[PDB]
């Protein structure tokens, strides 16, 4: 066994080794291993991406106009975000400016995704870490109604409703066919909700499973379908016609009316179901404001997102702020430049890739994706990993760093960047939320904080949907219908050699696509994705990434039941297909 | 009244087929899971993780040997001894073969499980391989599309539960009900195609009247799916109705049939 | 002035005359006049249909296969029922037997219409006679929640919901634009609900306005559209294909799934919103169990409906019983024969039509529609009527009789026939409903009883929707897909001269279409429609129709405010376009 | 802010256009009434009757003279001195003329108000007459169909409120947005029409595959409406999709163009 110090942690691989493979209730394939000491506290944590497909390799030789469609299939959970980053990157390389309505509709596509994705994560992915579904069978339906009505105006609160939900669950489990609830962690001492809160949360799980399908109708109107809507380089293909012959063939007033109806219902669901449920998880699980801090009080990163001034990606345009904090210095939010070769770099000394020198980090315009499955001694065989070798290569995820620092990205990172940049709405929202929980601001830098910030962001995005919709309608009232720029559609109009960066804030954090075009085709396409940051393996200095740091120092009540590990990993909303691409 | 056991596994994928499934409008995915099937294993949705999830997998395929349906999302990579997709420390293909051996039938969800989809596009770095090239002794229903239509997925499930039989299939294993006809043979813009009325560049006057997308690269003429009739997201739209040509996403090898913007 | 005796009433047109023109919250055009004595009691009532279009004249010379599309446009409220009666009539004349699936789908179309039509009538047409909308502003939201939850399991009951609905109403009236509430009868002493019940009912008015649009999606699947779906002589045009190439072009599993989802939602809304509201109106308005009896304790009529054995219109097939009661003898349910010239006859001595002998009735196969606007010695003039002269012709509605008797039709009529024939489900339903109100069975023979029976029938029809759906799916599992018989589609296959009757129970009562075909064309087409029965003018014996009888002997609190007249008239659900056609 | 006053009157009609309106999916008719317009007179829905309804009518057309929109469902009969349709003991036409005189603009809902519809079909017993042949000094927007599509009716309303202007119209007064193209130029069965693939008798094999309804009398080729694009009842279907040819119901005189089953 060995021990070393990094980022204030003592990384110690003595003691019992626990393996969690597969991690479930995530997107895609992840393995996690830890070591625990004699007090059942984690002293080592190992984050492993257990899949790879190679989109950066497949994209070579493609037409830049086609790239969005390929890279959209990096992930069907954060569907659309990679298409957006792609059309941004190709437009940046060629020098294309899109019309305002295209930019507004892209912002609607991204805000729709934030709403949908955050809602399904809260309920279907993370929810069962916090709600003991089986304990809901012991609830009093009248006390459940009272609880629900104390927390929310939401209509669906009758005692009969909660009894009908409870009875449906009772009938579902009575035959032993427990389905997704089979062999769960039910009854673990870290389940702290009372039975009435479990039945309220379970009812809302089912309501969210139903309602989430409606949110993406906005993607179907502008993008044809969800999952995986369509896009174009130069804007969007959803031509608008309000008052001319043939409006039946275009985005017309009836199509826009459908979008407005979904926006209203989406805000109402998020504000009256998910927001009160997130605050209730906080009220009943306050100790989790002190667990899973990880890098969230050290190093956090946002690129920023939602340019409100079309084709302006600067600070005055982005509605979601960008910036970096390192060394715990929140008084100095630093600017990020995605072209600077000293800023974003990826290491592979602990990943299944080859570089000519694995001791140095490569900026993505110098990126290399040469897969090399080389696990070393894993106490089994190359086809039987019993214990990853975290002293050598242990993941399909590359290790991104920012100026050599290991960073956390995602909702909590973004909230801390906007708060410390002095965004008024954020400061007021965060302070009121932590006040209501009777917790200090530092309580947000935690596993509970990641969940609270994600829910807050769903609310923010539902508000921005209306703002963007109103901006689109203002343009239409002023006779501004344009949705595409085609001056540079034809390859004969492009630079013979050019390169560009497309960046945004995906639901899970900072996303960048770096593209080099030569002779009308993709010469290089490198992606660094939010879960690549968070789920990162170690670097040549031994620095740990956000997952490994957040798991360090965590108490486990029952080592064989990884509920604490799941709670913290799920709080980051892992997407492993995103991380590996 | 017991529900039919279903095991849903995931190879190399983007999870768009699980996401499509939960979009179902009728029946709601909630009602499929609570009333129509027993979804007994599914890494995206299940409570258990790690050793607890391994116990569920082993218990269900043993108890229900010969009697469960296997749903497969994604595909197995043959490169690096299968360790481009690792599950419980071992190649995913081992889990695929164990789950297939006990299944009464297999549903290959999406272009990934049916044909290969994006990871199999040139130069296929992982040697991603569709299910029917690995599993050769079981009924496999291909439900292609990237992803398939939500209400097509749930209609195929309800068919099988209600009628207690597999759907009838074409020579490629696709259900005739939804894959028997081409997008272009049920496209509401066919009048414009017949008339020579085409979009020539994005957002031109033709685009604003809903003219045909053939000259913008629409692959509807060579693609079998239900998009132009059943449509997407509770009948709200489909690719062509929102102004983009069909990419061809239900067909084998569609990524490598040239630029999406080159005409058929 | 004159006084005469008929059907146990003293018809006296001395004293003050009140006019209500227009009658609102009905379909179409109606005028009502009454005389009231010094004690504010109605001693005379006059029912006048103030519209005519002449579909029976327009149909002459048309192709029998087209007739359903024309007569469907008799009415957009009871949309589809005239199309059903038409295809029945033409099939009866020619000798066409449809396949079982066509009969099942027609039964689904009719049950769908019963559910939709009854729900909208309860809330949007009759509801504001019982619910004091402005009094809902005085309710306590928590007491409203507690009331709703005491009556129903319906989920939408939170105090915050009732507060939000109450604030929407408060904002609506705050600018002084009261819209449909302007100059209503609010605060009339006959409004008896407490404020909390008014707010519960008003919330439900809004929920029903929203929900009714979903029900008719079943019509859109099988019939293309609602209002006014499509049909064919020979079956239905909605060809079925479950498991063959080209199912995308037909009624397939996805289309059937949509139907099933609407059926479940429709039953849940009716059973948990409409049924408990109907009972609540009964609980707070018991005196109206003794008002508006009219003919309902004397003469009631049902033709019967929903043949479960395809092409069998007999007693063993019809799921909704047929029969007639006269002389108050409910121990003698009499069979109805629509071909017998001595049974159904229409009189026009008090209607705006010409007969060779206006002192006799004509069976519809001998029917004549020769319009003659002759109001005679009115107060005012023929183009400025101040008072109709009910001693002469006073209506566009013909006067149907059964064996010379004046009959009531509709939900109460059918409930009484089915109850007294011993239908087990009807007896159980009625006995349970009247037991919950602590009222005698006789209490259903009233204005309140018409409303209770209508709500009962919406629940009955919702249940039958599932039954018919399951029968259709059973056929499809057995490979029975047929939806049309076409061996007699072509006119050359028809009898040179033939006649037929098509009958059913529309939402408002007994409907018949009598058709004569000669030489491939419609020779005669006569309709007798449920509101024609109920809104009937007098006959040569001076016998009054159901509306006039039900209004007799009614007390009015405030003569100038016709709330008691509207309550009784609306309880019959008048459709004046139907009545006149 | 105050909402725009609307007066909705009813002549000879079947009330299909009111019923269509309340089907609206987006915006809901509830929200149109509570938030978008002030629906100040409507016999089908209003609380007041008789003298109280007459007082509403007079108060609104006086206080909002020149400022209300008049919606007309149905039509006036000229036969029998107008007493085929009686309102408050007088010919309906007098109410139509009084309401029209104070209106800023008139919406003629449906084939009845636009053209005549079923009561005007031969031999037109009542001499039912469309609005524009009686009212000759006001803007009239024709919204034809029997009835028009629910979400077309609500989209026209939202356009007028949002943009504060009448929709642009064709030479017949129909909004170009929804009436600019024929059913047949956006019909998903047009591939079959172009291939000569027709239903020949009901429920034949062609019918079961969704072939073209031209030989069954479909009047889509001569009918302008949005049914084949926008569709009906929240996009669920339209006549052709459910297997019946278009009757031509949005066109002037469609009842008298021959049998619905005679081909164009
Ligand atoms: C995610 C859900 C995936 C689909 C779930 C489907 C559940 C219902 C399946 C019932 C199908 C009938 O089952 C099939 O019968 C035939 C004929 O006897 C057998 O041969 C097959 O081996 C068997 O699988
Ligand atoms: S848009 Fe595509 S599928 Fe439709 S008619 Fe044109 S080429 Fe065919
Ligand atoms: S069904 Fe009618 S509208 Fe459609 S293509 Fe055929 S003829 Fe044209
Ligand atoms: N959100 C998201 Fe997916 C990840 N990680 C991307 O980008
Ligand atoms: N219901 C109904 Fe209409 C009437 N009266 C018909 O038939
Ligand atoms: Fe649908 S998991 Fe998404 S990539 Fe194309 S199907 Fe695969
Ligand atoms: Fe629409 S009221 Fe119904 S008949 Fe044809 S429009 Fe008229
Ligand atoms: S891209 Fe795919 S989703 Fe349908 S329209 Fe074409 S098969
Ligand atoms: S009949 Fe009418 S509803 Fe549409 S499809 Fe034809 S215009
Ligand atoms: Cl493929
Ligand atoms: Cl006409
Ligand atoms: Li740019
Ligand atoms: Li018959
Ligand atoms: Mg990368
Ligand atoms: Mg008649
Ligand atoms: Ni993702
Ligand atoms: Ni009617």
């Amino acid at each position: 066994s060995t021990q070393y110090e990094t980022q204030g942690y003592t990384i110690n691989n003595a003691g019992r080794r626990l393996v969690v493979d597969p991690i479930t209730r995530i997107e895609g394939h992840m393995r996690c291993e830890v070591n625990i000491n004699d007090q059942n506290v984690i002293t080592n944590a190992v984050s492993c991406g257990t899949m790879f497909r190679g989109l950066e390799i497949i994209l070579q030789g493609r037409d830049p106009r086609d790239a969005w469609a390929f890279v959209e299939r990096i992930c069907g959970v954060c569907t659309g975000v990679h298409a957006l980053a792609s059309v941004y990157a190709i437009e940046d390389a060629i020098g294309i400016k899109v019309p305002d309505n295209a930019n507004i509709i892209r912002n609607i596509m991204l805000a729709t995704l934030w709403c949908h994705d955050h809602l399904v994560h809260f309920y279907q992915l993370a929810g069962m870490d916090w709600i003991d579904v089986l304990d809901a069978l012991k609830a009093d339906p009248r006390k459940t109604s009272e609880l629900a009505q104390s927390l929310s105006s939401w209509p669906k609160s009758s005692p009969g409703y909660f009894f009908d939900v409870q009875n449906r669950l009772k009938k579902f489990v009575e035959g032993g066919q427990l389905g997704i609830f089979r062999n769960g962690y039910w009854g673990h001492p870290q389940y702290k909700l009372p039975p009435e809160a479990n039945l309220m949360g379970f009812a809302h799980y089912l309501e969210a499973l139903d309602f989430q399908r409606e949110i993406v109708k906005i993607h179907a109107v502008f993008g044809g379908k969800n999952p995986h809507p369509n896009w174009i380089v130069g804007g969007m293909p959803c031509a608008i016609n309000i008052d001319e012959s043939g409006a039946v063939g275009a985005v017309n007033m009836e199509r826009l009316n459908l979008v407005q109806s979904i926006i209203t219902r989406t805000a109402d669901f998020i504000n009256n179901v998910m927001i009160p449920d997130a605050l209730a998880i906080g009220q009943f699980n306050k100790p989790w404001s002190e667990i899973g801090t990880g890098l969230s009080d050290k190093c956090v990163l946002s690129y920023g997102a939602f340019p409100d001034i079309a084709n302006d990606f600067g600070e005055k345009s982005l509605l979601m702020p960008g910036g970096a904090v390192i060394n715990g210095d929140f008084n100095n939010v630093l600017p990020v430049d995605l072209v600077d070769p000293q800023q974003v770099q990826e290491f592979v000394d602990h990943a299944w890739y080859r570089y000519p020198n694995d001791q140095v980090g490569r900026h993505p315009f110098d990126g290399i994706t040469d897969p090399w499955y080389n696990p070393g001694d894993v106490k089994g065989s190359d086809t039987n990993i019993q214990q990853l070798n975290e002293q050598e290569r242990y993941s399909w995820i590359k290790a991104p760093r920012w100026r050599g620092n290991a960073m956390e990205v995602g909702p909590l990172a973004r909230t801390l960047i906007a708060y410390h940049k002095g965004d008024a709405a954020t400061v007021e929202s965060v302070d009121r939320m932590m006040s209501a929980l009777n917790l200090p601001l530092s309580g947000i830098q935690s596993t509970l904080g990641r969940i609270l910030c994600r829910a807050h962001e769903a609310q923010w995005a539902a508000g921005k949907l209306q703002y963007f919709f109103d901006k689109l309608m203002t343009n239409l009232k002023n006779g501004n219908l344009a949705t595409a720029s085609t001056e540079k559609w034809e390859p004969a109009t492009w630079p013979t050699e050019c390169r560009g960066v497309g960046f945004t804030e995906a639901p899970r954090g900072a996303l960048g696509h770096w593209a080099a075009i030569r002779d009308g085709k993709i010469d290089l396409y490198q992606c660094v994705v939010p879960t690549t940051w968070n789920a990162s393996p170690r670097d040549p200095k031994g620095q740990i990434g956000a997952y490994e740091a957040a798991l360090m120092n965590t108490k486990m009540a029952i080592p064989e039941q990884p509920l604490e590990i799941l709670r913290t990993l799920h709080s980051f909303d892992p997407c492993l297909a995103c991380s590996t691409h | 009244k017991p529900r039919i056991p279903v095991v849903w596994i995931h190879g190399l994928e983007c999870t768009c087929c699980t996401e499509s499934f939960i979009r179902s409008a009728h029946p709601l995915a909630k009602d499929v899971i609570l009333s129509l099937i027993s979804l007994d294993y599914d890494d995206t949705l299940m409570a258990a993780a790690g050793t607890q999830a391994e116990e569920v997998f082993e218990d269900i395929i043993t108890q229900y040997n010969g009697k469960y349906i296997l749903a497969v999302e994604g595909n197995p990579p043959l490169g690096e001894q299968g360790m481009f997709c690792i599950s419980s420390g071992r190649p995913f293909i081992e889990k695929l073969k164990r789950a297939a051996a006990g299944a009464s039938a297999i549903i290959a969800w999406g272009t990934c499980a049916s044909w290969g989809c994006v990871q199999a596009a040139r130069p296929n770095p992982t040697q991603a391989t569709p299910i029917d090239k690995v599993i050769t002794d079981k009924p496999i229903i291909k439900v292609p599309g990237c992803p398939p239509i939500p209400d097509v997925m749930s209609a195929i499930i309800t068919y099988m539960v209600t009628f207690d039989r597999l759907p009838d299939v074409d020579r490629m294993g696709r259900p005739l009900m939804f894959y028997g006809q081409r997008i272009h043979d049920k496209c509401y813009r066919r009048a414009h195609f017949d008339a020579g009325e085409f979009v020539q560049s994005w957002d031109d006057d033709a685009a604003r009247k809903g003219y045909c997308l053939y000259k913008m690269g629409c692959k509807g003429p060579c693609t079998y799916n239900a998009c132009s009739s059943t449509r997407w997201n509770d009948g709200v739209s489909f690719p062509i109705q929102s102004g983009h040509g069909c990419l061809g996403c239900a067909e084998n090898g569609f990524w490598d049939r040239g630029s999406f913007y080159s005409r058929v």
